[PDB]
Parts: C-alpha cells; structure tokens; sequence
C-alpha cells in the first residue's frame, strides 16, 4: 500500500498523511485492554487505566486515540463503499451488520462464518457446524468466548 | 558480561524511531535480544536501558511482565502448549504427557541437553483446530498423542 | 459541595475526593494505596463505599472514595452492609498470603494493615490453602526488606519513582507473585529512600537502623524536634527507650516537611547513642583528669575566669539560639565570636541581607512546590538542601499538574496528570561545579565554576533587567543558553531563585540577588531560598559576632587568656595547627560540647553539655522561621552518675557563679525572655512555642504513649525502687503518659501522632484539620522577619572569568548528603553509606599530571601534606580539582582556596 500510494505522505493527492505499523506484542492477555494496550504501546507494563479519562480525550501519550477491534475495521470499508442504507438493510434486527460467528469445540466441523445479528445458535450448531459429534450429546454453551 | 552488538544496537534504534517517546520500543529491544540470543540476559536490561535513556527498573518490569520475554536461559526450541478451555475440550492433556513422556520433563523445564522448554501458553487463537502447539515459529494444529514424537524429531 | 454520609448532611470541598473529604470530617474509611501526597490510583480497592443515584435511593452502587469526586449533592454510605462485607472480603483477599510474622516485624503495633485488618472486622480466617512467599533483597545498610509482607498497594513505587524522582525502585513480574525493590541486591540510591519506611502500609520496607535496637512505639518516649542535619529545619519526632535515641520519624509541618524527611536527617542520628560522649564535667590538672559534678565544675569555672583579664567566647552554628545568647552574655558583646570563618560569615551576612532586606519574599519548604520556574545558582541542593530538591521535583511537576487542570481532570487523579503532562515539565536551571542529582529533570545544567556561575548570574540578571551590570565576554553559546533561560524565567508567573552559601562565593549570592531584583522589577512573583550551612546558621547570623579568624587572633596575641567554646571543633572553620596552636596557648580552654571533638586534649575544662535529644531551644532555619526543639529524655533517669545538662543552662549558671558567687542553673523561658530583651531582630522566638505554663485543660502535654510498659521494670536492675519520675520545668511536656495527646486538642507542637484505631503514621490525617493540609491549630514555627517593603541595589562587583593559573589548583567543592555534615559522619550507620575520600579530575589535568583513575596523589594545604586517590569527572572545569568538604581531614572552608604542589605520591 506504501508502493501503492495508499499509505504514507499525499495520499491520492489528498494532502493526508497516514503513516500505519505493526506493533508485534510480547505474550500477556490484559494488554487487550484498550488502556492496558495504550499502556504497552507506550513501552509500560500492562496495567489499565481508570476512566474518565477515556483515551479519546488524553490516550496514547497523552494524545487523542481511538482503539478498535479488527473486525470493526474490516466492517469500516464496505460501509463507506456500498452506502448506509445497504449496511442497514443486511438483518432487520437491533445490531447493524453482520458478525463472524462459530462453533468450536467437539463439533462435526468447528469453524468460522459470517452471518446476519439475530442469527439464533441453533443454526450455527446444527446448520453450520453440524451438530455435536458422533456418541457425544450437547450440555451447555459458552456464547462469546471464555469470558461469557 | 554483556554488551549489544552492533546490529541489535540499530535495530533498536530503528525502532524507537517508529515512536515518539524512546520508552515505547522497550518490549520490541528486549525481543530483539531474545531472538538474537535465546533470552535476555542480566546485563541485557542494562544495556536496553542505556540506550533507550529510561531507568533498568522499568525495563526489568517489563521484562517480568510478559511472558513471551523469558528471563531465565531456556532450550534451542521452545515447545508452548495451548491449555485454555477450548484445548482443554479438545484435550490437551493427552498432548501434554505425551510431551513429558518423549521429553522426560515437567513443564517449565528444560531437557538435559538443551534442545528442548516445555511450556504451557493461553490460547493461541487456533481453536476450531485444537489442540494446538506453538513450536518456536511454527504452529502446529489437529494434534494427536502418536504425532508427537514424530513431530518432535524435525526440530534438531 | 454538600455531601450526605449516612443521613447526615457535610460541607466539603468539591475539589477532593470522597475518601479524603470523609477522613477530614473524621470518619473512617480503610484505605492502603492512596497517600495525601501521592494521589489516588484506585489499586488496593479497600476504601469502597455505597453511592446513590439521589436521596431516594436503596439499590446504590459500590464506588471507590479515592476514584470519586466530592461533588455536590454526594450521596454515600460507609456503614452500609455490602461495603462493610466488600472491605472485609478485600482484608480477608489481602491476608490470605500474609506471613504469621507481626511478632518478629519491625512494623506490629505501627502497621497500618493491622489497624485495617481490625478496623474492618475481620478476625476469622477460612482461607486453608498455602501462602506465596519472596525472597528479600538487600537494599543497603538503612532500608530493611522483607517482601513476604506485601500487600502490593504500589505505594512504594508510586512515592520512589513519581513523587522522589528516584530510579532503582520498581515492580516486577505478574499476576499475584508482583514484587517491589531493585532489579538486584545494592543500596538504594535515592537521597529520599528512607521515607519508604513510612510510605509502606506494611514492613516489607523497615528502618534497619531502628531494627538494630528494636523496641515498640508503644514504648517509646518521643518528643517534637527539629532535624540538626542541615538548615532546611524538618520538624522530627525522635524516640527513645532505654536511654538511647530509637528512631526518628518525621513530624507532620504542613508548612515546612509535610511527610517526607531526607536520609541525613532520618538516619544521621547516630552520634547521640556514641559510648564516647562527654557525659560528665571534666577537669585537666596535669595528666589527671578529675570527674566533677556540675555545682564544684561551676565553682572552679567562675574561679578561673575571675582571675582572667579577658574572655572570649566562640560560638557556633550547630548551638541553638539560646546557648549562643548565653555564651554572649557571659563572655559580652564585644568579646562573642561566631565560630565560622570570615569567608563564611561574610557569605551568612550577605544571604541574610538578601532574606530580610530584598524586599523579595522566601517560601517556605511547602511553598516551593507552587513555584512555575526555578534556576539553582551554585547550591548543590540535593547534597545539601534535599527537601528544597524534592520540593524542586514537585515545582517542575507543576506543569503537567496545571496541563491536566486545562483538560477538566481532578488534581487527586494523578494517573491521568502523568499521562496528559508525558514529559513536559517547568523549567529547571542548574548551576554547579560538577554534574548534580537534579539534572535528570533540569533543564539545563551549567558545569563551571563558581566564578563562572556568578558570571552567568549576573548576565541573566542584565538580559532581564538592563539597569544590572552587564558581563563582557560571554561566548556565544553562552549567550544563547543565557538567552534560553531569560526567555523562561520572564514569562514565568512565579519564578524561584535558589543559592546558598555551600558554593563557597559571595558572588553568586549577589548574582542570585540580581536576578531575584531583576525579576521583582519586572512584576513578577519572584521568590528566593538561600541554603545555610548548619541547622542554626541563620540564627548565628542574625546575633552577629567576629569571625574565629579574629577570635585566633586574640588568642595568639595574647589578649585573651581564657577561651570558651561553644559545641564547636573549631577545625572546619580554620586550619587545624592555628586552632591547636591558639588554643595550647591559651591558659584556659572550656569547651561546652555533647560530643567527643579533638579540642578536648587541649581543653583545660569540658562541659558535658547535651545534643537536641536531651536539651530544648529554638533554631532558626534557612527561611527565617524560628523552631523550638524538645527535650526527649531525661539522661540522669538511668545512669544516675550522669551529669548533662543544657549548654545555655550551663553558660547562664556559670555567668551567675562569675558575678555573684552562688548557682542559679535556669529556666528556659528566662532565657527566651533575656534573648528577647536583648536582641530584637531574635523577639520572635517566644511566639515559637508557648511556654512552660501552656496547659491542655490543665493537664501537660505527654511524651510517651499511655500504653507505655515497663515503668516498674526499667529501672529494676539499678534499684528495685521506683525513682521519681524526671520533671520538666522548662516546657510544657511531662516525663510521662500522664498528659494530653488528643487530636483535638488545641496545641501547634505534636510529638507523634496517635488516634484510636490508627496506630500506624496515619494519624496526622487525624491531626490535621484537612488531611494533607495544616495542622488543624496551625502548624508550629514562626517567621522572624516579613518581606522589606524596599529592596537592595544591584551588586556591581561581576567577578572575572576564571583564569586556570599553573601551579595552583583551585578547590572546587563536592558535598555529599552522608558524610559533609559534622555529626552525621560520627554516627556509626553512616560510614557504610559514606564514600571513601577521592579527589575529582579533569582528563586534561589528569594528562598533564599523568595520574590515572585511582591513583593516589598529594597535596599540600598549609603546609600539610595529604595523599588521597583520584576520580576523572569529565564536568570538572580544567585548573581545578575536585574536594569533598566536610569530610575527614577536608574542612569545608577549603571550598574556594588554591591549592599547591598537587602532584603524585
Ligand atoms: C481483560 C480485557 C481484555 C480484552 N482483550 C481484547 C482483545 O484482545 N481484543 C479486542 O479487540 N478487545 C479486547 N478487549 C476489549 C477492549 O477493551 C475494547 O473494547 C476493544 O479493544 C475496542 O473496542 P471496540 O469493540 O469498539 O473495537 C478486552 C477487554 C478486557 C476488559
Ligand atoms: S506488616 Fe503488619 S500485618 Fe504484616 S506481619 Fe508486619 S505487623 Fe503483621
Ligand atoms: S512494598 Fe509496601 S508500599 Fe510497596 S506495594 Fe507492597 S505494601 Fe505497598
Ligand atoms: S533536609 Fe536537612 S533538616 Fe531536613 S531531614 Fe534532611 S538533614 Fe534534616
Ligand atoms: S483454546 Fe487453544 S487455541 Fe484457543
Ligand atoms: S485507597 Fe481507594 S482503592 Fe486504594
Ligand atoms: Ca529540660
């Protein structure tokens, strides 16, 4: 993208300037914490920090930041490509959008998709994943990860 | 005894130029010590510390923060087991006693003649193919008890 | 702001936070990691309480007082049942990897954990799994580390790092095995590490030298003094047991030291517990030497100098202002000498001309911190001034403090204060021989020597204000940093001038002077600090007197046949053959001193006289403000053969058995009252503290704590009778717990700090009348003199540049916080923690020389040839060499003087 034009100084002639790199982290849960990870950018153990203050007013060195997921990222580029009335109308449900979603765990085929919000958790057991295996039944679910 | 080599010296450098505050290219020095020299040494937080201009304290809690930077000499490969609850499902701790059995060793450790640090890890983002394993650089997943030691004699 | 705890309504200040507006109105909240000075950070989560929505409310929420505002129409509770069980629960979390140690702590029955552990209700321990352990570090020979008992508040840290500047001290590792000390085993390098003793809720951080000879607090005997170490005037409260000075922790003055002491004061105690000390009169009758009691001692004294024709007395700066008063009026005006050089007097008169005839204000220790720029003309502040040094750190801090006040952020959440304010910090302009403690936040730093210094004074002083002196020969870099530190110090709303008298040149007292004036005429809130020498320089100054130089004289010439000195060595103030030659000629030497100095062969007297543990007076610090130091203990209670008394008490009955024939020893008012009468520039030392009738509804102020033990067993070896308790004639305080120490009760002088629950040093916020602020009946000391309404002229002398002569050295001077101090060498702890005696090269001196690192050389002053090894200081200016002064053998007159024949052994 550098080579490209899209990143670095004068991007598209624009008079932007977006310089983008890669901070390769060393091994700790808590630095995904938004301030925790503010904190370990800065070269700091990953302790987080209390809000208010919230990092878009005093963040990253004491700068306006905004921290994001990579998949609100990667949703940011077809919203500004294809339009707000086509991301509204993808579900008619509460959550704009659509999620990666998946089953994992002792399941016929533990994978990754993406589906509307309001998908229910049974058609990505059975209609995605395939169910539970063969002589295993289903007991309980964990919905969002390790932490749910 | 320590002193930076040359080459570590201008990575480290290239790397605080990337911010605008010498302290925040700490973790990224203390990794390039440890993949030039296995680990980091006594005299490594010494030498990071004069070169940055922040205080060998603050380098050394970093240090003994993280825990992919290890302060303590370890093997010629490093073998980190996933064992969060996704694995854990999937059993890890078939892995795991196939790893002490082949390497003789508890996890922590390291083998006799320093090829090998067992090592647990939290979850290596590989969990709809657990369980998985983190060998120095590469990421083996769909692990089995009888692939172990068949895997373990390609790492010399 | 109206705040509702519990139902009842409170006025509290919006501006705080919930835990400190509560501990102000006196109600409790447990609390480990927020500290008055620190902060709140939100760590520990024990000071947790129940904050509605509005007034009717029941769900509520469990907040953090520290993390939350005071705000108006605050609705809390303390007493509400799920914060009562969450502060339990947060005891029960921390006690579950305790260690079974208060026994075998330094910390039991000063620990603040205990009195939360209490405080909260837990008693029950359910916890049956096993506790973490650490290893210990050894972190030099004052601080004592025991990691086990940690409770990781971060405390320590917080203090070391963010508030003292030090760099040593940090945390490591992970999860629940955080561990707090150095990187690896050594000595910690802050001059400010022994307020960790104090920081700590816990004993993982202890007094070591308190540890030697260990005894409870509840067995202590304290009293409220003043730190003799230096002039800056900490007010201390030494303890005592068994006769011995214990400890000394430091005694809250929101004016002056509010919580922090420095390590010379903290630790330089020593020399009171030495076995060597003069503990009764001594005479010399040829090679005999007759122990007498006070009365036959006063009697023989008064004989002797009624058969003189002339004495004279030499004071000293170490003596307070009452023992200095009596030694004048005993030997008269005209024949009272200061026992301080000329150079040095001159130098005291000048900074003291400065203080009270500048018509430009001196803050006070605390008010430093609110100073927007400071530039540091000669005075190596951190050797010799640290609390002005950490009060420097605070004053740079100020910026990212007032950067985070422009974002709507609370001054007590200091997390976010660092992280607005990253690097950007006031002003700092330092001026020394050599390399300083405060260069790694200065922002610049001058390595010249003095003259040059004086020279960079004076130029700032003409950039600023063109009716000063202009300066020829300023190099062009020279004048762009001149340039750079005029442009900071005009648009600075309150600039600060620091020098003192430690750089040994009287022209960067008047430089400093210049620039204070310049500063004044521009508008500004200028302020000045001069550093002293010793703890009562500035009273010494403000008596007056001749130098020693001319009281040497007048022994050597054979005008005065009987000498009297005052508490005084005499060898670090001139050389040592004139002192011992004056002195071996002189028919009769009488020095007065608690300390064994090396006159004393000489002397034909010695009065055992007693040090600040067993005398009370007033000193006067570096800004002016009179102090009255306590006695602590009585030296005659144990050893009863004992005869020391106080040195104006031994001068005044001496002065009476000269005139009149009969003893009459004192009391300490009437002194006061004489030093009044008699000098009126020193009226202001009896509003220093209220006399001996002063009453607390009748009763005294007590000493002791009332769980005080062993009162029929102390003495049991001696006697198995009881002695009459020591009375206290002179002050208000009693020999005993038979006297008031409430918190409440209306009194300035507070000997330690005891309240109902709170046993640990967190009792000044019950002391206070708002916690981190004053004392809550003002804090005690009065200022002798106010700001002039005029000022001085400008110093026209600018100095020459400094011109490095072949063949002489010019002796540039290094002072170190253990080891330049006269009493503080003498304490047995410190010679650990003093360096070995170098002197300090340039690499072109060391070349010309061909000496190397650690090679030795020797030199010759006043015809006394003397080898020491070398350091190479890269700082050094060449054509000088480098001493340290106060040392053994290097008395700090040298500071200045050239020296010959440097050279090789
Ligand atoms: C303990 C903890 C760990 C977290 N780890 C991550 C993480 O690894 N990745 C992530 O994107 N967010 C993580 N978060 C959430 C972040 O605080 C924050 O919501 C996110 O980085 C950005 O918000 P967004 O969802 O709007 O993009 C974590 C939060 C907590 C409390
Ligand atoms: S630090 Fe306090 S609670 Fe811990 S062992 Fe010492 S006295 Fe007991
Ligand atoms: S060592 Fe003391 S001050 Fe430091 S975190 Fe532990 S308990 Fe707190
Ligand atoms: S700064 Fe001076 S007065 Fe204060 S504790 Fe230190 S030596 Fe004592
Ligand atoms: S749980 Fe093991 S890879 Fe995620
Ligand atoms: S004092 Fe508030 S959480 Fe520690
Ligand atoms: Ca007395």
């Amino acid at each position: 993208a550098t080579e490209a034009g899209l990143l670095g100084k004068n991007i598209m002639g624009t008079g932007f300037d977006f310089e983008l790199f890669v901070h390769t982290g060393a091994g700790r849960y808590i630095c995904g914490e938004e301030t925790a990870l503010i904190n370990s950018l800065e070269g700091r153990r990953a302790n987080p920090r209390s809000k208010p203050p919230f990092p878009a007013t005093s963040g990253a060195w004491g700068k306006p930041t905004c921290v994001n997921n990579v998949e609100t990222l990667c949703n940011v580029p077809a919203i500004l490509a294809n339009g707000v009335e086509w991301y509204q109308n993808i579900s008619k449900s509460k959550d704009a959008g659509t999620k990666l979603m998946g089953f994992s765990g002792r399941v016929k085929n533990p994978g990754l998709w993406e589906l509307p919000f309001g998908t229910t958790a049974r058609e990505i057991l059975e209609d995605y994943a395939g169910g539970m295996r063969d002589g295993l039944k289903f007991k309980a679910w964990q919905p969002g990860g390790a932490g749910t | 005894a320590f002193e930076l080599s040359a080459a570590e010296r201008e990575a480290i450098e290239h790397e605080m130029h990337h911010y605008e505050d010498p302290r925040a290219a700490s973790i990224e020095a203390l990794k390039i010590v440890q993949k030039q020299r296995g680990w980091v040494p006594d005299g490594a937080i010494h030498a990071i510390a004069d070169v940055l201009g922040i205080p060998a304290s603050d380098v050394e809690g970093v240090a003994t923060f993280y825990s992919q930077i290890f302060r303590q000499p370890v093997g010629r490969h490093v073998i980190r087991y996933c064992d969060s609850v996704v694995c854990h499902i999937n059993g890890y701790q078939g892995i795991q006693a196939a790893l002490e059995k082949k390497l003789n060793i508890k996890p922590g450790q390291t083998t006799f003649d320093g090829r090998f640090t067992l090592l647990p890890t939290c979850c290596l983002g590989n969990c709809d193919k657990g369980p998985n394993m983190m060998i120095d650089e590469d990421t083996h997943a769909h692990l089995t008890p009888e692939a172990i030691p068949e895997l373990l004699e390609r790492y010399k | 702001a109206t705040i509702h705890v519990d139902g009842k309504e409170y006025e509290v200040n919006g501006a705080d936070n919930l835990l400190e507006a509560c501990l102000s109105l006196g109600l409790d909240i447990p609390y480990f990691c927020w500290h008055p000075a620190l902060g709140s950070v939100g760590a520990c989560r024990q000071c947790a309480v129940k904050q509605y929505q509005n007034a009717e409310d029941t769900r509520g929420r469990l907040v953090m007082s520290c993390m939350t505002p005071a705000s108006d129409g605050t609705f809390i509770s303390i007493d509400d049942e799920e914060a009562k069980q969450f502060r339990e629960s947060v005891v029960e979390w921390l006690m579950t990897n305790h260690p079974h140690d208060c026994p075998v702590c330094e910390e039991g029955g000063n620990c603040h954990l205990q009195d939360m552990t209490v405080m909260t209700g837990h008693s029950f321990r359910r916890y049956r799994f096993t506790k973490r352990t650490h290893r210990n570090q050894d972190l030099g020979p004052f601080i004592s580390h025991e990691m086990n008992r940690c409770i990781a508040c971060y405390r320590c840290v917080r203090y070391y790092k963010d508030y003292a500047g030090g760099t040593d001290l940090g945390v490591y590792g992970a999860h629940d095995n955080v561990y707090f000390g150095r990187p690896e085993d050594g000595t910690l390098e802050s001059e400010f590490s022994g307020n960790l003793v104090e920081i700590c809720p816990t004993g993982v951080f202890t007094d070591k030298t308190h540890s030697e000879r260990y005894n409870r607090k509840w067995d202590m005997q304290f009293a409220p003094s003043i730190c003799q170490q230096c002039s800056i005037g900490c007010n201390i409260s030494p303890g005592e047991r068994y006769g011995e000075l214990r400890r000394i922790e430091n005694r809250y003055n929101g004016t002056v030291n509010h919580y922090f002491l420095c390590d010379r004061g903290r630790f330089g105690y020593g020399y009171v517990n030495l076995k060597d000390r003069p503990r009764q009169p001594v005479q010399r009758r040829g090679d005999d030497f007759i122990t007498l009691n006070a009365e036959q001692a006063m009697q023989g004294a008064a004989d002797i100098l009624r058969q003189s024709k002339k004495v004279i007395g030499i004071g000293s700066p170490r003596a307070s202002v009452e023992s200095n008063f009596a030694l004048r009026e005993l030997v008269g005006e005209e024949n009272f000498y200061t026992g301080i050089a000329h150079g040095e007097q001159e130098r005291l008169q000048l900074a003291l001309k400065v203080l009270r005839e500048g018509g430009i204000y001196t803050p006070a220790l605390r008010e430093i911190e609110s100073y927007d720029a400071v530039l540091v003309l000669g005075e190596d502040v951190t050797q010799t001034g640290a609390r002005v040094a950490l009060a420097v750190r605070q004053a740079v801090k100020g910026k990212a403090r007032e950067m985070a006040a422009a974002q709507k952020v609370a001054d007590w959440q200091i997390a976010a204060i660092l992280n607005i304010g990253q690097r950007a910090k006031h002003p700092l302009f330092v001026t020394n021989v050599d390399d300083t403690r405060l260069d790694d936040i200065a922002a610049w730093t001058y390595r010249a020597p003095v003259e040059d210094q004086a020279r960079l004074g004076f130029a700032i002083a003409h950039a600023l204000d063109n009716s000063a002196p202009a300066v020829d020969g300023i190099e062009p870099e020279l004048q762009s940093k001149i340039d750079v530190i005029v442009q900071a110090l005009a648009g600075a709303k309150k600039p600060l001038i620091i020098s003192g008298t430690n750089a040994g040149s009287l022209e960067v007292i008047q430089a400093a002077a210049n620039v204070a004036k310049a500063l004044k005429g521009r508008g500004a809130d200028v302020g000045i600090t001069m550093i002293a020498r010793s703890v009562n320089s500035m009273g010494l100054g403000i008596m007056g007197g001749g130098s020693l130089e001319e009281a040497l004289t007048e022994l050597e010439t054979g005008r005065a046949d009987a000498v009297v000195v005052l508490e005084n060595d005499l060898h670090r103030h001139a050389s040592a053959t004139r002192v011992n030659a004056a002195l071996a000629k002189a028919p009769l030497v009488m020095v007065v001193d608690h300390q064994r100095t090396a006159i004393m062969e000489n002397a034909h007297l010695v009065l055992s006289a007693a040090s600040f543990a067993e005398s009370d007076g007033t000193v006067i610090n570096n800004e002016g403000r009179a102090q009255r130091f306590f006695q602590v203990y009585d030296p005659a209670y144990y050893d009863s053969k004992t005869v020391m008394l106080e040195s104006w008490r031994w001068l005044h009955s001496l002065h009476s058995t000269l005139l009149s024939r009969e003893v009459d020893w004192t009391q300490l008012d009437h002194v006061i009252d004489a030093v009044v009468a008699k000098i009126p520039e020193l009226a202001g030392i009896k509003d220093a503290a209220p006399d001996a009738t002063f009453r607390i509804r009748g009763q005294k102020l007590a000493r002791e704590p009332h769980r005080y033990s062993g009162r029929t067993a102390m003495r049991a070896n001696i006697s198995v009778h009881e002695p009459r308790q020591p009375q206290d004639i002179d002050t208000m305080f009693t020999f005993s717990m038979e006297g008031n120490n409430q918190p409440t009760a209306h009194r300035s002088q507070v000997p330690f700090a005891w309240a109902p629950g709170w046993n640990s040093p967190q009792a000044w916020n019950k002391f206070q009348d708002e916690v981190g602020g004053k004392l809550r009946f003002g804090d005690p000391g009065v200022r002798l003199f106010e700001t002039s309404e005029n000022g001085l002229d400008y110093f026209t002398s600018v100095p020459a540049r400094f011109q490095p002569q072949d063949g002489k050295w010019r002796i540039a001077p290094y002072y170190h916080l253990f080891g330049s101090d006269e009493l503080s060498q003498r304490a047995p702890v410190f010679q650990s923690r003093m360096p070995q005696p170098y002197i300090k090269l340039n690499p072109a001196d060391a070349a010309k020389l061909g000496v190397n690192a650690g090679t030795r050389v020797s030199f010759s002053y006043d015809g006394n040839t003397v080898t020491l090894p070398v350091e190479i200081a890269e700082g050094l200016t060449a054509g000088q060499v480098g001493l340290p002064m106060g040392m053994s053998g290097i008395a700090p007159v040298l500071a200045g003087a050239h020296l010959e024949d440097l050279k090789e052994a």
